[PDB]
């Protein structure tokens, strides 16, 4: 019917009303009451806005009556917007000022639905040779808004735009088209936003949507995968020029605040961390900021994210590296709390995985040197990991820590291919084996296996083999005989296998793994 | 409380380098294909074949001119000059040639005043800003 | 977790440095075709054609936009007609 | 009315802040310059013999206050000051109908 | 801003001479003088307040401007 009603409609087009014998309005009432239902289907839509706005009785009330609910029900075509294009003629007819804003404003509401917004951005300078009219200004700007390209930003089209502001009055429209035709190609350069009269019309757009429903780099991760895939010069360079007078500049905005600064480079130092685990690479803007910002740095300044920062530093000699920053690192690590002295074995737990991914790749991409620097790595937060048990009185939240350190440095050969099985220091081991909960107990267990795995696995494709093997035999030794307190509390919770089993069963994960040795 | 913190941002972390992991094999097989592609796709280009591509697009340029200017002709018979004054296609014409090389005058007040305020509204032509009886084709390059 | 994590990372790893070494050498395939285009600037024939090209467009760039002018402010009854339809619309 | 919309005009035609007071006075300026267009335009128009006013009584106005001169013509004025709708209807384009 | 009142134009018309007939389009070529009027208007304010030196327009500037450009403007 709704076919049918309206090329009843254009009977009465084809004739006077007064010679007509029934009404021209009752008619599009009952489509109305259709729309209300059924707006417009994309053939119906299309004849609706082809023939009912050209010349025809298309009343300026009924003709909007129309416009205000003759949004489409699948989409709009090339074909709606063709005809129409000669509703804009502009002439005899022009349909007159009021239905044409209704129809500019018709043409931004609904330009979320268009087939191929392509075809209508091919005809961008018919809508801006329209935006010379004041009253088609404010709604022919936002339908340009949403229909420009680079191909419609030609010279003349933005001298007639600054023609048009010198002209006319300072307007957010015209300002949002300046400010565009400026993020495009810049032959103009200035510094609302998508505000419509159509929300009104969004109503009747949300039900159509429901209807339709029915039937310099840091923040950007999707060009970060660029940079992450050229480590070239112009590129880094930028980079670390821009990294350098970021982490100095707002670093001095701490010097003035310190308070609410905290929070925008707080929150600029975790995007830097976030982009640097992304990237895999320490950035060399964060080590030189760190080699700098060091030595003044205290312990909770920024702690958890100068300590991811130290983590993700580029592959260095220890001969270069530590003075320069392990040296500050001890500095802080001896006169700080266990918090710090934790979040700096957490740091450098993180510090020894980058420095081993990368290293894995050496081995990847075709040594001794860089296998000194690791090596040094883990002797030096070995060292410092037993002196921390001295200052703290080998406290075991600490050896947590420690050990989660060590709990990445048992499986190198097994994870990352280096022949670097390093074993405790006798302080570290000894003093996990004589410590008092079963929870750091079984960690220094299953690291001891891991250990067990690794020189096993190390034996096999090849000092690593004699001092190694030395005291790891020496460490074993002292625990397979030893194997306690903890484990008499976990006794007294409850014949020495049923004792295993109990203990196995209560999450003695790592005594079991290094008993099934 | 810090080994569950721990075991959080591990999770976190994972879903994360997951994500980070599915875009990275996303734009390796797509680095792949294109490298892939570029061979031995535009490396076989000779500079006679690429000046002969620039003689085709010369062509295609030319026969699209000689058909915006053959419908200049059939559509603006439409126009039609009606009853000197100038033939507006002629008066258009001058216009063109004028800014072909440059000029600010272009008509020096072409006749059928009718006819000049036709190709100013629409963005054709444009006035002088300090003597406004001369007339300049908008400078559409 | 970490034991997935130290996997995936190994991965992004291996697969940064694969990318790294495709796009260089996409990019040193473009360096390739930067003497393709030294083999234009021997300007024997190119330029005078690429000229023409610019001096020509200008023109087709001119004629085409008192075509979105004057099929606009005239009696036009544009897209009303299977001959402009083709000429209106005209591609860039 | 007219004249609160002429103020407006004038907000961004002098381009420069303005007060109310000085506005109000805007409005009695824009009365006395209306005092002077509608018995200076019934003797143009009464010399013309015309009883009404046409556009061409008007120009001859325009020359009078001399912003019209032979290089700046009637229908260059209408370019530079009013919307593209409002300016349709004064000067005649040309579609072989022309207004 | 960009307007032009049809309506209170032809009243203001009216009113100040109850015998005339201001065409279709008469109505639209009394803005213009009008427009012309304030731009004259503004730019001889803008004039005579650089004449005092004053970055603000105010009464003295505009009541030296009326007598100058309503006297102009008048036929």
């Amino acid at each position: 019917e709704e076919d049918a009603l309206q090329m009843a409609v254009g009977y009465f087009e084809k004739g006077p009303i007064k010679a007509s014998q029934n009404k021209d309005k009752t008619l599009e009432k009952h489509l109305k009451t259709v729309e209300n239902v059924a707006w417009k289907n994309g053939l119906a839509s299309e004849e609706i806005d082809i023939l009912l706005n050209i010349a025809l009785s298309g009343k300026f009330g009924n003709a909007v009556n129309t416009r205000i609910l003759k949004c489409m029900i699948p989409a709009t075509v090339i074909s709606e917007d063709s005809v129409v294009k000669a509703v804009s003629w502009l002439c005899v007819g022009k349909c007159s000022g009021s239905t044409k804003v209704l129809f500019y404003r018709w043409l931004v509401a609904m330009f979320d639905f268009i087939d191929r917004k392509e075809q209508i951005n091919l005809l961008y300078g018919f809508f801006f040779a329209s935006l010379q009219d004041d009253a088609l200004c404010p709604y022919v700007c936002h339908l340009l808004y949403l229909l420009t390209k680079k191909e419609n930003v030609k010279p003349f089209r933005v001298r007639k735009l600054l023609d048009l502001q010198a002209k006319m009055g300072m307007q957010p429209h015209l300002q949002a088209l300046l400010s565009l035709y400026k993020f495009f190609a810049p032959a103009l350069i200035s510094v609302i936003y998508f505000k419509n009269s159509e929300n009104l019309w969004k109503t009747a757009l949300l039900a159509v949507k429901q209807r339709n429903r029915g039937p310099s780099v840091l923040n950007n991760s999707l060009l970060l995968h660029y940079i992450n895939c050229v480590r070239d010069e112009p590129v880094l360079l930028r980079f670390y020029y821009w990294l350098s007078q970021t982490l100095q500049e707002e670093c001095i905005w701490y010097k003035v605040n310190n308070y609410e600064h905290g929070k925008e480079f707080t929150n600029f130092l975790d995007t830097i961390i976030r982009a640097e685990c992304f990237l895999q690479e320490g950035f060399y803007s964060c080590e030189a900021f760190l080699y700098k910002s060091l030595p003044l740095w205290d312990g909770l300044c920024c702690r958890s994210q100068f300590l991811q920062l130290v983590s993700w530093i580029p592959f260095s000699s220890f001969s270069e590296v530590k003075p320069l920053l392990f040296d500050h690192l001890a500095q802080l690590f001896f006169t700080s709390t266990i918090y710090f002295k934790c979040s700096v074995l957490q740091s450098l737990k993180e510090l020894l995985q980058n420095w081993l991914l990368w290293l894995s790749m050496d081995i990847h991409m075709k040594l001794g040197g860089s296998m000194n620097s690791v090596s040094k790595l883990i002797h030096y937060v070995g060292w410092l990991s037993t002196t921390a048990m001295r200052l703290e009185s080998n406290n075991t939240f600490l050896l947590h820590f420690i050990l989660d350190f060590y709990e990445k440095v048992c499986d190198i050969y097994i994870n990352y291919n280096l022949p670097l099985v390093v074993l405790f220091p006798p302080g570290i081991f000894y003093s996990a084996l004589l410590s008092l909960d079963t929870s750091i107990l079984n960690q220094l267990c299953f690291i001891m296996h891991r250990y067990r795995k690794n020189l096993t696995a190390a034996k096999k494709n090849e000092n690593f083999s004699s001092k190694t093997y030395q005291e790891f035999n020496h460490y074993l030794t002292s625990m397979v005989g030893c194997l306690h307190p903890s484990f008499l509390s976990y006794a007294v919770s409850f014949k020495w296998s049923w004792y295993l089993d109990y203990l196995f069963s209560q999450g003695l994960q790592g005594l079991k793994l290094f008993i099934r040795s | 409380s810090t080994k569950e913190s721990k075991n959080e941002k591990l999770k976190e972390d994972l879903e994360r380098e997951q994500r980070w992991l599915d875009e990275q094999q996303q734009i390796m097989e797509s680095l792949n294909v294109l490298h892939s592609e570029l061979k031995n796709k535009v490396e076989t280009f000779s500079e006679s074949r690429i000046f002969n591509e620039l003689k085709t697009k010369m062509l295609n340029i030319k026969e699209y001119k000689e058909k915006l200017l053959s419908t200049l002709g059939e559509f603006l018979e439409d126009h039609f000059p009606l009853p000197s004054s100038v033939n507006l296609i002629t008066l258009h014409e001058m216009l063109e040639i004028l800014i072909n090389r440059l000029p600010y005058v272009k008509i020096s007040d072409s006749f059928w005043p009718p006819y000049v305020e036709l190709l100013l509204r629409n963005g054709i032509a444009l006035r002088h800003p300090e003597d406004p009886t001369r007339i300049r084709l908008e400078a559409f390059h | 977790l970490e034991e997935k994590l130290l996997d995936i990372r190994k991965k992004r790893l291996q697969l940064k440095q694969a990318s790294e070494s495709k796009l260089l050498e996409i990019q040193t395939e473009k360096n390739k075709q930067k003497i393709d285009l030294d083999s234009m600037e021997n300007s024997e024939r190119i330029k005078i054609i690429r000229q023409n090209l610019q001096m020509e467009i200008k023109i087709t760039t001119v004629i085409q936009h008192v075509f979105q002018n004057l099929i606009l402010g005239s009696k036009v009854n544009w897209a009303e007609d299977p001959a402009l339809k083709e000429i209106v619309l005209q591609l860039e | 009315a007219g004249l609160s919309h002429y103020v407006k005009l004038f907000s961004f035609y002098a381009k420069m802040p303005m007060e109310r007071k000085a506005l109000e006075m805007v409005e009695k300026c824009l009365d006395k310059y209306f005092q002077h267009l509608c018995d200076d335009l019934e003797v143009f128009a009464a010399h013309a013999g015309r009883k009404t006013v046409k556009p061409e009584d008007l120009e001859l106005l325009m020359r009078r206050q001399g912003l019209v001169t032979d290089q700046v013509s009637l229908h260059v004025l209408v370019e530079r000051h009013l919307p593209l709708e409002y300016r349709q209807l004064l000067i005649p384009c040309a579609y072989s109908g022309n207004s | 801003k960009r307007k032009a009142p049809r309506g209170f134009l032809k009243r203001v018309f009216k009113r100040k001479k109850p015998q005339l007939r201001l065409e279709k389009s008469g109505d639209l070529l009394v803005h213009l003088n009008c427009l012309l009027f304030v731009h004259r208007l503004a730019e001889e304010s803008r004039t005579n307040a650089c004449a005092s030196k004053c970055r603000v327009i105010n009464k003295e500037h505009v009541l030296a401007a009326a007598k100058v450009i309503l006297k102009k403007s008048r036929g």
